[PDB]
Parts: structure tokens; sequence; C-alpha cells
């Protein structure tokens, strides 16, 4: 006849220094890149994200070569193992979007999607090798068949049929 | 491997041969260790008595101090050195006729520690104790070296050393197996020694003011089993040893614990003793032990 | 199983710690309902029991207003269903738990 | 700058303050805080206390410094450091240790002493505080007082064997023999998940070697508190001290100690399901300093501790087993020994408030001094423990004398008649619920070893319980052969038993032996038997009434004893010193007088006995030991015979029938 | 309701969660021990402090870091208990019984556990007639599984207010409340005879 | 300030090393 016990947490003292490979540092660098990239003395990405929030388009279109100037190392990490770093930059976009929405509320948001437009060299389709596996590549060609929209689950509520135990897994 | 262990082992086996104590006027000088080896071959025994005074005399006692302070660490090196010495001179007694275990016993230590003098900093070292025998248990076998039957490719691995605790053979009779999940021990290829636990008690004259008597558990491994009857004052010489204890679970003080997964294990122990040998303190046999 | 005579489909008793939407729940004592429950053991009456033999006893489950209606050592006439409870070891782990539900 | 988290301590400031206190401490400051400026010395107060102590620390080579916290309170600059020390034991203690090492090396360097600094910097110094405030008991320690210095005093009941405590694990890699040593931090050992080598990586290669780990001493001591204040209806409570390192094997059962240390709390595992801890924390005390010696009680007898001290000096335990007597104190002791009325003065100094019990007090004094502790080269020993029986009318202040003796002696237990039991004295087997193991524990007689065991209401004891006293009062040993234990125990305890005659009052019609009403083998063991008699004497009654009524003149008044008395501190010092450094030997003239006296007594009333002969021997030895004489003379034997004759009231008893002449026995 | 004190017998299952007053005689008070409320840990690697609330008689300690940043980071973290950082509450159990007058005819008195937390400790001593007011909370059952048939619960009374029925002598304080009545007694005089006669006036 | 300072030891105890990690700013309180 007792409530479930909570588990708090709090930062108290500066521990070991945050490494560059640390995911939180990656997210911080990505957030700063979103918030401080200047082209023609204009905050292109900040304003683009603000408009995307306004038009209810929860996505961001980040030019790929614009990223090499801000941080060549993080661009190398992105182009090396995208399947691990890309969710981190999506998370950074989501955090910045939450901040912007709450700030501009004065007169919840889902996980944002990142769209990468690049102008780099395009690998011919025949030229794809074993090396490119799990590496971002640029391809060109003609679209012949587009399938039917298939619905996939991003957040679905489950319940143990006997235990009547609700739970919510996120994919 | 360790260079220091090799050095101490080679020095050990060196002075098992080079050592020679004088016989004064009668007998000139003779190799006492070689004489004891010849005695061993003659009587086909299994334990060699080494005086600590001779080791102290040799090489300014640096090796004596090294072997007294870290007896447990150098013990396998001592066994290997003695085996090589036996191979050099009279290697006939090497085998049981599979292999005969040679026991090394040190006697005549400079000092005697009472039961109340046991200290943690002496753990694993060589020393002597003097107590009164209270309880003696049965002579029971213990797994000197343990053999087992394999799980996949059912077959028996032969003559694998058994440590202080249960061990699993990493290697397999079939080299392609490399599976060790389920081992089935076989007594035939498993060696054994003699095990007997004797509960000694502090003598009356050593008891401090007010303290009730204190007692220690002493394990006799080897030929020294059943060498002391209950109620006798005996001098025990051996190595200070520790054994895991599960009773001290609620005692004051932080309990040491190991984390590994989780891999939790409470590191609680109690002090015991492993004695190399025991010394107590018709008319023909009686007539013989007189001057 | 005790609080109802007919065997109901066994639904495990899970205490709701969180809302259906994941919100934390604070249990409200003083609004939840509690029922008094007492078990008494009835032994063969000494006046009628055979002399020199061990006694036999049955367990009675009382509930709600029937609790604390007796004192140990009383002579009582409890009437109720002689229900049998539990799988009784038939399900893999010597008879069945038998008790008189109190009416 | 830079205070530590969770504390009010700044390392730099605290080290600065401690160095300042060390440099400039003079005992006159403590005298000022004690409001004892009239006792200010020109010599000792001028000299710098802790600087000198650190000096003799350097020459002697010890590694532990004992700090009095009230000295910290005395110094104005370190008044805050006192509270910092109470509230934060471990941090401040480590600060103090580092500062001690720093001061040692600095003092060597500044004087450019030839002594090498190799040993000093390699050594580890420890600070052991004490006198940290009051006691407050254990019922009054709230959970907010976890990890604070507390002061506890009580009796050491039981002491567990030495328990090894792991300090460095010795995990060994099976594959590549990567033997890494893991130190324990905050009582936690972290296993290498795989082989720590990069070339070799095998998680199963680890198998901890128990025997090659390095351990440390740990001893748990069961202390039963005797707090200065007790709440209503509170039975005595037992607390579990936990000593470490050199303090192990220092405190023996029956020692009345005062201990300071850290009040800790540790979760206790509910062993029903492993790795599940109970929400109620067990409380224990880590021990930092133990003060066995006190100036209000006699010091522990060195003869009974002669066997262990030589080895303890090597053990580096470094506890104050004996109090150090200054040269001025020794001269004062000799001067008092030169006084003409030494015997009467020391008699009236014991139990000062008790009036007009002259022979009783003298016998108590002689028992406290004790006899010579002879030793035989062949084997065996004759001990000079004097057993005294008090018997007489009620309200003769026997219980008060018993309490005075029980207070003065270092080790002693006060039992009362029906309360005691035969297994209660001697030894018993008990189940220590903490370890849930049958643990051996000692009783009142063994607890009172080396001291005076006070037994009140002696007559009310059943003769069954009294049987164990037969061996103790003569052989000074108890040999127990109950279930599980077959041994002999040393109980060098001098019994002081108080009783009443049958009918709770003396009956002159009955003989002396009938009034006492004890078996002859028992009464033979008693060296002195006192017939304290209450007789209506107008002068005596007036004097006693005046004494008591004058004791009722203030709230906490002073003794009405007109004669001056030695203050109990110096009296205890004197008695102790006479015990350690005097060992009388009988002379031939004393031997002849003893033989003549024994024949004279050995010629119905109480019969003479060879035990009476050994009793005169012990009493003469004790009387000589009081006078600091190294030998026994004729006057000592004469005084002993006078005491034996007077205690039994032999000067007023008819020889043929032991009827005390009531008119004749009257004394003021 | 809290105005009317109730015997232990009348404290039924209907009263759970309420604020009731139990009048009885205290039998067996345990000594104060620290009951942990929020155990506190420290992760040295990430420099955080993680807290684990405890509201049960028994708890499970933590071993892996729960710090959010240290959780996302795959680097291994180890926690250590910090007793000085943890939250403790002074704890005591009292086990009050029934007064002899409250027991119905033929029965024997029965006891009820009392839980004392915080600064209320040491306020209850054995052989005290008190009216303890507290919250009649339940607790999960710790008895035999055979006897447990359902969600059986054992109860207790979390003490909140203690009113001694007879004032102890050691708690006396010369305030105006006692001063006025003491003046009334002494000013009327004859205090010795009045206090002697007032003891059992039915005895003649 | 003065130009002179007390002589200090070289070896720091392990407990000192442990304490030096927990260091925070002094503006918390006094
Ligand atoms: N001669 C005396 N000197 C001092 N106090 C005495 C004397 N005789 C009696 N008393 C007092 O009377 C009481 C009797 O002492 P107590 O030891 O209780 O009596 P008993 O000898 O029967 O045990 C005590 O309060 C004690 O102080
Ligand atoms: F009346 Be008393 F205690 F000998
Ligand atoms: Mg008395
Ligand atoms: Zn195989
Ligand atoms: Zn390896
Ligand atoms: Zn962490």
């Amino acid at each position: 006849s007792f409530d479930r016990p909570e588990i708090y947490s709090a930062p108290v003292l500066q521990g070991e220094s945050p490494n560059d490979d640390d995911n939180t540092e990656i997210i911080k660098s990505f957030k700063n890149f979103i918030l401080e990239f200047r082209l023609d003395s204009q905050f292109i990405y900040r304003d683009q994200l603000r408009n995307n929030i306004l038009v209810k388009n929860y996505s961001l279109t980040v030019n790929m070569e614009h990223l090499i100037g801000y941080n060549e190392d993080i661009y190398k990490k992105l182009s090396d193992e995208p399947s691990d770093i890309i969710p981190l930059f999506e998370t950074a976009i989501t955090q910045v979007a939450k901040r912007i929405s709450i700030l501009s509320r004065a007169q919840s948001l889902p996980t944002f999607q990142l769209i990468l437009n690049s102008n780099a060299n395009q690998i011919p389709l025949r030229d794809l090798d074993s090396e490119h596996v799990s590496k971002i590549v640029r391809l060109s060609g003609i679209i012949i068949s587009t399938s039917v929209l298939s619905s996939r689950a991003t957040y679905l509520s489950i319940m143990c049929r006997n235990c009547r135990h609700t739970t919510s897994i996120t994919i | 491997d360790d260079v220091t262990g090799e050095k101490v082992r080679e020095a050990f086996e060196q002075f098992l041969e080079d050592f020679s104590v004088q016989s004064t006027d009668t007998g000139e000088v003779e190799k006492v260790y070689r004489a004891q080896i010849e005695f061993m071959k003659i009587y086909d025994l299994n334990t060699i008595y080494i005086d600590y005074q001779h080791l102290s005399m040799r090489e300014n006692g640096a090796l004596a101090m090294a072997i007294s302070e870290q007896y447990y660490r150098f013990l396998p090196f001592l066994q290997k050195g003695l085996r090589r010495v036996v191979r050099k001179y009279a290697p006939e007694l090497l085998n049981t006729s599979t292999e005969r275990v040679f026991q090394i016993s040190f006697f005549n230590l400079p000092t005697v520690h009472r039961i109340r003098d046991i200290r943690s900093e002496k753990i694993g070292s060589l020393l002597s104790i003097s107590g009164t025998v209270t309880r003696t248990s049965e002579v029971r076998p213990e797994l000197y070296k343990a053999s087992f039957t394999c799980d996949m490719c059912r077959a028996i691995v032969d003559n694998v050393e058994q440590s202080f605790k249960y061990t699993e053979p990493t290697f397999c009779p079939n080299p392609s197996c490399e599976n060790r999940a389920f081992w089935t021990l076989n007594v035939t290829r498993s060696r054994f020694l003699d095990w007997q636990k004797v509960r000694i008690q502090e003598n009356a004259n050593e008891i401090p003011t007010g303290s009730m008597p204190r007692t220690l558990d002493v394990i006799l491994r080897g030929d020294s089993v059943e060498r002391a009857k209950p109620g006798d004052r005996c001098k025990f010489t051996g190595v200070e040893i520790v054994v895991p204890d599960v009773t001290q679970l609620g005692l004051p003080g932080v309990k040491p614990s190991s984390t590994l997964s989780l891999g939790v294990r409470d590191l609680t122990y109690k002090i015991s003793f492993l004695a190399c040998h025991v010394i107590s303190i018709d008319q023909e046999v009686f007539l013989n032990s007189l001057s | 199983a005790t609080t109802t005579l007919t065997t109901r489909i066994p639904t495990p008793a899970i205490y709701p710690t969180e809302d259906t939407e994941g919100n934390k729940l604070t249990t409200e004592y003083g609004y939840s309902t509690f029922i008094d429950h007492q078990r008494i053991t009835v032994q063969e009456m000494p006046e009628m029991a055979p002399a020199g033999q061990l006694p036999r006893s049955i367990d009675v489950i009382l509930d709600d207003d029937l609790v604390d209606k007796t004192k140990p050592g009383d002579r009582v006439n409890v009437v109720g269903v002689f229900k049998s409870l539990g799988a009784g070891g038939m399900n893999q782990s010597i008879g069945f738990k038998t008790l008189i539900l109190g009416n | 700058l830079r205070i530590i988290w969770g504390t009010n301590v700044s390392i730099q400031e605290c080290t600065t303050n401690f160095r300042n206190f060390l440099m400039s401490f003079k005992y006159k400051f403590r005298k000022i805080l004690d409001e004892r400026e009239e006792f200010i010395n020109n010599t000792t107060d001028e000299e710098l206390y802790y600087i000198k102590q650190l000096n003799e620390m350097r020459e002697l080579g010890t590694s532990n410094l004992n700090l009095d916290a009230r000295n910290l309170l005395a110094y104005k600059q370190t008044e805050d450091l006192y509270h910092q020390l109470l509230n934060y034991p471990q941090e401040v203690i480590s600060i103090m240790d580092q500062t001690i090492k720093d001061c040692m090396v600095s003092l060597i360097v500044d004087n450019n002493l030839d002594y090498d600094l190799d040993e000093i910097e390699t050594k580890f110094y420890k600070v052991r505080p004490y006198n940290v405030g009051s006691c407050k008991g254990m019922r009054e320690l709230n959970p907010n007082d976890i990890d604070k210095l507390i002061n506890l005093k009580g009796l050491v009941l039981r002491s567990t064997p030495v328990i090894p405590d792991m300090k460095v694990a010795f995990f060994k890699c099976n594959v590549c023999d990567h033997t890494m040593a893991v130190e324990i931090d905050r009582g936690v050992i972290q296993e290498p998940a795989r082989c720590e080598r990069i070339d070799c990586n095998e998680p199963n290669s680890m198998s901890l070697i128990h025997n090659r780990c390095s351990f440390a001493d740990k001893q748990v001591i069961k202390l039963q508190e005797t707090p200065d204040f007790v709440p209503d209806g509170q039975t005595p409570h037992s607390i579990s001290l936990c000593v470490y390192d050199e303090l192990v094997d220092s405190c023996r059962a029956g020692d009345r100690i005062e201990v300071t240390g850290t009040f800790r709390s540790i979760p206790i595992r509910a062993n029903s399901r492993q790795r599940v801890l109970k929400s109620l924390y067990k409380t224990y005390v880590d021990v930092v300093h133990v003060k066995k010696v006190s100036d209000k009680r006699l010091d522990v007898d060195t003869s009974t501790i002669e066997q262990e001290l030589m080895q303890n000096k090597v053990d580096h335990n470094e506890v104050e087993e004996v109090r150090q007597i200054t040269d001025q104190d020794l001269a004062k002791i000799r001067e008092v020994a030169a006084r003409e009325d030494l015997y009467s003065l020391l008699a009236r100094s014991i139990a000062p408030s008790i009036y007009e019990l002259e022979d009783v007090k003298k016998g108590i004094l002689l028992q406290l001094f004790g006899g010579t502790n002879k030793t035989f080269t062949k084997g065996g020993r004759y001990r000079g423990d004097i057993n005294i029986l008090l018997c007489g009318d009620p309200s003769t202040s026997k219980s008060q004398i018993l309490q005075y003796v029980h207070k003065i002696t270092p080790r002693g237990v006060y039992t009362s008649g029906k309360g005691s039991s035969a297994v209660g004295l001697t030894a018993y087997i008990t189940r220590d619920v903490d370890t849930k193991q049958l643990v051996l524990e000692s009783g009142a007689l063994v607890l009172s070893d080396g001291g005076v065991c006070c037994i009140d209401e002696f007559d009310k004891m059943s003769d069954s319980t009294r049987s164990v006293l037969h061996e103790v009062m003569e052989q000074q040993t108890i040999s127990i052969a109950k279930a599980g234990i077959i041994t002999t125990l040393n109980a060098r305890s001098s019994i002081l038993a108080s009783a009443n005659p049958i009918g709770s009052r003396y009956n002159p019609n009955l003989p002396v032996t009938e009034n006492i009403d004890l078996p002859p083998p028992l009464l033979s063991r008693f060296d002195l038997v006192y017939l304290v008699l209450d007789k209506v004497d107008e002068k005596n009654d007036r004097e006693l009434a005046k004494h008591l009524t004058n004791l009722y003149l203030e709230d906490k008044p002073e003794h009405i004893s007109q004669d001056d008395v030695l203050p109990v501190e110096f009296l205890t010092m004197y008695i102790s010193y006479a015990k350690e450094h005097i060992h009388p030997i009988i002379t031939e003239a004393a031997k002849t007088e003893l033989v003549r006296a024994y024949v004279g007594m050995r010629k119905k009333r109480i019969t003479a006995t060879t035990r009476q002969l050994e009793s005169m021997i012990r009493l003469a030895e004790a009387h000589a030991k009081m006078k600091l004489k190294n030998v026994v003379e004729l006057e000592d034997v004469q005084e002993a015979v006078r005491l034996i004759r007077s205690a039994i009231k032999d000067y007023a008893t008819d020889p043929k029938t032991g009827k005390i002449d009531m008119n004749l026995v009257q004394t003021g | 309701i809290s105005s009317k004190p109730l015997s232990v017998r009348q404290i039924k299952g209907d009263f759970l969660g309420q604020l009731i007053t139990v009048r009885g005689i205290i039998t067996r008070v345990s000594d104060v021990k620290p009951a942990v409320e929020v155990i506190a840990y420290t992760c040295d690697q990430c420099g955080y402090e993680v807290f684990q609330e405890v509201n049960s008689r028994t708890f499970t300690p933590l071993s892996e870091c729960t710090s959010e940043e240290c959780s996302q980071n795959q680097t291994k973290g180890q926690l250590f208990m910090s007793t000085r950082a943890s939250k403790f509450s002074a704890f005591q159990e009292c086990k009050i019984q029934e007064l002899s007058q409250q027991v119905p005819v033929g029965h024997i008195p029965r006891s009820l556990n009392i839980h004392v937390n915080g600064t209320l400790v040491r306020s209850l001593s054995p052989g005290d007639i008190v009216d303890v007011t507290g919250i009649f909370l339940p607790a999960p059952y710790t008895g035999f599984k055979a006897l447990k048939a359902g969600l059986l619960t054992e109860t207790y009374l979390e003490a909140q207010f203690v009113r001694q029925h007879k004032k102890k002598f050691a708690s006396f304080s010369l305030t105006s409340d006692v001063e006025e009545r003491v003046m009334e007694l002494i000013t009327s005089g004859d205090v010795y005879n009045r206090l002697a006669k007032s003891i059992a006036p039915e005895i003649y | 300030g003065n130009g002179l300072g007390p002589t200090r030891a070289s070896v720091m105890s392990k407990n000192m090393k442990s304490l030096s990690r927990l260091m925070v700013d002094r503006k918390l309180g006094v």
C-alpha cells in the first residue's frame, strides 16, 4: 500500500573533464552551430528553424558543406558513422526548437527531423563499393517507382494483457 | 613470468645442493641437505625438514627473510626447486610407484607467537604458535589435483591441478572443444592428500587479566594428521592463512565488497592456520630417548 | 478466492503506481476501502472429544462484521461453506487447503 | 577560500590555524580556561607544550600524537577549529595529520638537525583527540549526530578476536598473469571486467587470491555504558566499539575506560534475500583514543600486566597503560611516607565521610595496598590478595565502605547477595545476537581480576552460589570444566564481603561463630573478619549525629571530618606507586615474631588456622609496602596481629564461650 | 472525531488514513535509531549526487549511475553511499495497549504499534497514560503467506501529538498557569492539612 | 606578502588527494 519511490539526481561538483567524443559535448557543439552560423551576416539556421516552427514543419534543412567550416571534426564524424551521430543532432534541433517555441510563446514538440542537402561529389551508382557501407554517400539518378505510404510507429502505448501494466516504448 | 620468483627458485635449488654444515671433529663436513635426501630415499618418506637457522646463516639471511615474509608467494617456486634437486640426485623417489607430493617443513623458528599475538600484517608469512589441542576432526581427503569429465565431447581430462577452491579446466582433451560449462569429476585421475582440522586453544599461562580464553583453528595437511591427542600442549609451525567467513555479516565496520554486470561478493574472512608440522612439548624405545 | 464463493478468473493484484499516461499517483488512504479480516481455528469440543486422542481442528475465515465476535476458549457454532482453496500441489511445486468460509 | 563540499572546512585556513596553535600553545592558557590561575606554574606553563611533545616524538620515534581538544578551546585563534573538529572528524583529523608531518619536517629543517629526514617523510603521523566535550549518553544521540566526535565511558564486557580487514585485493589474470592490485576505497573493491592488459583480454582470467591480499587489524569491543546521567527507567545499554590498527588488543574485559571516536551508522543486510538492506541503520562507534587511566581511581596493577607490556611496546599500540609520576610527585610521595601519622592519615583518607570506623578503614587500606606477589622458580605463585569480611549490626555504614572501595579500585564489580549466581560469577556461554554465534563471556569474578570484588548481603547468598568462592579466595584462580570449556582461569581478586549476623542483628548470647553463621572452610579463607557493632553510646551517638547533621548544612557540602585528609587523586597515586615500586621481603626477626604469634593464637570461639598464618604474612607485607619499606620488620607483624585481634573483637570475648562482653567491648 | 479518544479495540479498518486519537498505556518503547528516508550516493566520475527515496521497511541499494548526463555517456560509473549526505529521521516504536477500563468483560487488552518520527522521539516512555494522536496508516503484510489471503495489511499509527495523562515531575515549569493555582492554594493556607485530607477522601 | 613562508613537507597523504577533489567555492555561507 505504498507509492513507488522516486530517484532524484543533481550535479554537485565538476568531475572529469567532458571529452570531445562525449555525446553531450557533441550536442552542445551542434546547438551552438545552429544558433551561431552566420551567412551574409544572417542567422540562416536559427531563422529557418523559427519559420519551420511557425509553419508547423518540425524539420530542419542543414546544408552539409556549411558544417565543415564550423567544425571539421564533427563533419568528419558525421560522414564517418552517421547512424550514431545523426540522432544527436536531431536531439539538438529538438532542444533549440523547444527553447525557441517557449520564448516566442509570449505575445509537446516531437523529435525534429534533419534534412541534409549537399553539393559534394556524387558517387556513380555502379561505383558503390563495400567501403561505403554505413557511410553517407551522394547519389544521382532517376526515380522510377515510389511505393505506397507505409505507417511506422514512433511512440506506441503497450499494456501487459494479464498484468494490466501500462508502458510506453519509443522507437 | 616473474624474474624475482625465478631468482629465488634458482637460489633455493642452488643451496639445496651447495649447503654443507660441519660435523666438527667427528665426521669432518658433510652435505646436510644431501644427507637428508639420502635419508629420504632410504626411508621413502614424503616430507623434508629444513632448519631455519641454517637458512639464516647462509647469505646473511636475506633469503631467509624473503622466504619468511612471503612464504606463500614463493611456495610453488620452492616445490619446483626441490623437484629439480631431487631430479639431480636420487630421482628414483620422484614418482609414487602417479607422482609423489614432496612436503617441505621448516623447523626451529627464532620466535614463538602466542595465539593472541596473531596480526594481519603476518598473514601469509611463516611463524610458529603454541597452543593446547581441544578438538580433532577426522582425516579426510582433499583435492590436491582434480580431474573432470567434459560436457560437449564427453571425455575425461586427466590430472589437472586443483587450487584452494573449485577449478574448471580451461583446456579440453579434445582441443577443438573449448567448452567447460559442465565438468564431471572422476576420482581416479584426481590426486588427494590428508586433511585434518585441529582446534587449538590458548594455554592458561598466556591468558591476560580478565580475558576469557581465545582459540584458533589449525589445519594439518600431510603426514602430520592424528599426531596430537586432545588435551596436549603442542607447538605448531606453519604459514598464517585466511579462510572466508560468512558469519561476520552484521559486525560493525564497513564490509569490503567486490563489484564486477554486478558481480557482488562480500569479502569477509576469518584467520586460521596451516601447519607444516606439529611438535609436542617397551623399555627399549623409552631407554633410547635418554642420554 | 476467499471473498467470493464461485471461482473467479485469477487477475494478479498489481498496485497502480502510475497513471495510464505515466503520471505519478499518490495513494489516498482514507478514501480507499478496507475490510476487516480475521482467521480463527475451531477445535473439537473437549466435552464431546474422545479422551486420550489428538484433537482435530478446522480453520474459519471471518470477514467484515463477523470479525472479533469470539474470544479464544469460547464454544461456537460457526456455519459457512466448506470451501477448498489453492491448486493443492496439483500444479507442480500434500492435499488441498481446506477451510470453512464464515457465514 | 575553497571550503569543502558538505562541510565548513577550508584546508588552507585550518592548516594555518593548527600550525599557529602548535607553535604558540602554553599550558597557562588551559589554566586560564580552567580558572586555575592560582596554580599557574612558572616552569611548565612557560614552556611550549606541543613543540616539546613533537621533539620527544622525534627522538623516541613514535608516530601518534594525542591532542586534548580543550587545549584547542583554550587557544583563541583555534576556537572555531574545535567545533570544526567535532562536526567533521575525518577531514579535520587528516588535516591535523598532514600538519603534524609538516611541522615535524619543518622543525628538523629549521634547526638543521643532523637527524635524517628519510624516516620522517616516509612515516605516517596520526592525531588522536580526546576530552572532546561531555558524554550525553547514547539514548540522547539523535541521527543528526552521525559522523561526529562523541565521548563514551563504560565497562568493557567482551572483546572479539582479531578480524582481518581487506586493504588491497590481489586479482590474478589466469591467461597473461596480469596480477593487478586493487586498493579498497570507501569500503569498495572494483573488479576488472576483463583483463586490464590490452594484448590479453579474458574476463574469466580473474580469480581473486585470498591468501596474498594485504589485510589490516580490526577488533570489535562490546562496551556497556555507565553514563554520568541516566533517564528515568533506563536499563544499561551496550554499544559496539570498533578499534583499528594499533589499538587492537589494548582494552581487556573488565577495564573501565573512557573512549572517544566517530559515531557511525551502517546499513544492515536483511539476509533473507541477498543484497537487500534494512532501512534501520545499525549504530556503532569507531575508536580514535582510549583513556584507561584516571586520577580518581587506582592505576592498573603492573604485576598482573607484567607479561604483556614488553610485547605491547613492540606492537606500537601506544596507550597510556600507567600514569606517569613526576619527579616532584615522587618527592611529595616520599615526604608523605616520611610522615609520622602515615597509617592513620591514609586510613582516614579512604572513605573520608565515614566517621569512626578506624580498624575497618585500616583493613580496607591494607587490602587496597595488597601483599607481595611471590613467584616460585619451580612453579606456582603466592598472591597477596587480602579477603575481608564485614559482619555486624545494620546501619553501620558497611555498604558505604563497599561503595568507596568499588569506586577507588581500577577493576571491580559490586554484587549483592541474591542477585549473584554461580555461573554469573566465573564464566558463561552466551549467544551474541549480532553474529548469531555462541560467544564466550566472563563473569563478575573474572571481570574483577586484579581488583577488589565487592559483595554485599553476603549472608543472603545461597551456599550453592558461595561454593565457587572457595577456590578463588585461596588459589586466586578459578578452574571451570563445564560443557565446551575445560581450563583454568586466573582471578586475582580480593573479596570484600559484607554480611549481617543471623537475625539481622548481633546476639550477645550466641557465640561469635554462631552469630557469623558460615561454614568453617569459608571463614578460614577470610584474612580479616570484622564484628562491626552498633552500641548505644551517648558520646559516640552525639558525635555521629553532629557529623551527619553538619553534612546536611549545604546543598553539596564538604566533609565534616575534622582531621585533614589526602585528596583522592594523590591518595590513588600514592597507593598505586607503592604497589608498583615496593616489594617487601620478610626479615628473620619478623619470622620469629610471626611463629610466636601463630603459636599464641593456636592455643566454640573461632579457631586458629594456617590460613591465619599466611594472613599475618600478607598483612605485615602490606603494612610494610604502605611505608615504602623494602623489607618487613617486627612492628609490621605486631600491627598485623593487633588488627587481626581487634577486628574479631578478641579483646572482649570469653575464651571458653564466645560471648562478647557487651559492657567491656564498648568503644567511642 | 479526533476530539474523542478511542481504545485500541475500536480502531477498526474503517479508520485507516484518518487522524485519530488513541488513549492507552505505553508498554514497550524501543530506543532511537536512524531510519533512512532518502539515501544519497555520489558518482565520482560524473561529479553528480543521486538520491534514492525510501518509503519501505527494506530497500535495494543502487550501483549504476542514474545521472542523466552520466546515463547517456557509455563510460562506466560507480556509486558510493554518503551517510552524511543522506536524509535520516529519528525513529521509535512504542506499542501502546488498552487501559483496564476499556477492555470489555471477559477479554484481555490488546496492543497497537505506534511509529514516532522526527522531534517526537523520546516523548513516550513505558508505563505512560497518554492520548496519542496520529495517522492510522497501513503497511504491507509481513506474516505467513498461508495466512495471507488477499492484499492483507498490517497497520500502525504514525504519531503526531502526545498528551500525557499525568504530568511527570521532571517536566514541571513555573509558568503563570501553574503560578495562579499555586497562589490560590497557598494564599488560602492550611496547605499541609488540605493536601493530607485530599488523599483518598473516601477513607475516613 | 612578507616574503617568508613556513617550510612544508613534500609527500601529501592519499587522504589529502581525496579531499582536494571535493573542493568548491567559499561563498557558500561564511
Ligand atoms: N559510622 C558511620 N559513619 C558514617 N555514616 C554512617 C555510619 N553509620 C551509619 N551511617 C550512615 O547510615 C547509613 C547506613 O549505611 P549502610 O551501608 O546503608 O548500612 P549497612 O551497614 O546496613 O549496609 C548510610 O547512609 C551511612 O552514611
Ligand atoms: F542493615 Be545493613 F545493610 F547490614
Ligand atoms: Mg548493607
Ligand atoms: Zn570437450
Ligand atoms: Zn591477461
Ligand atoms: Zn555518474
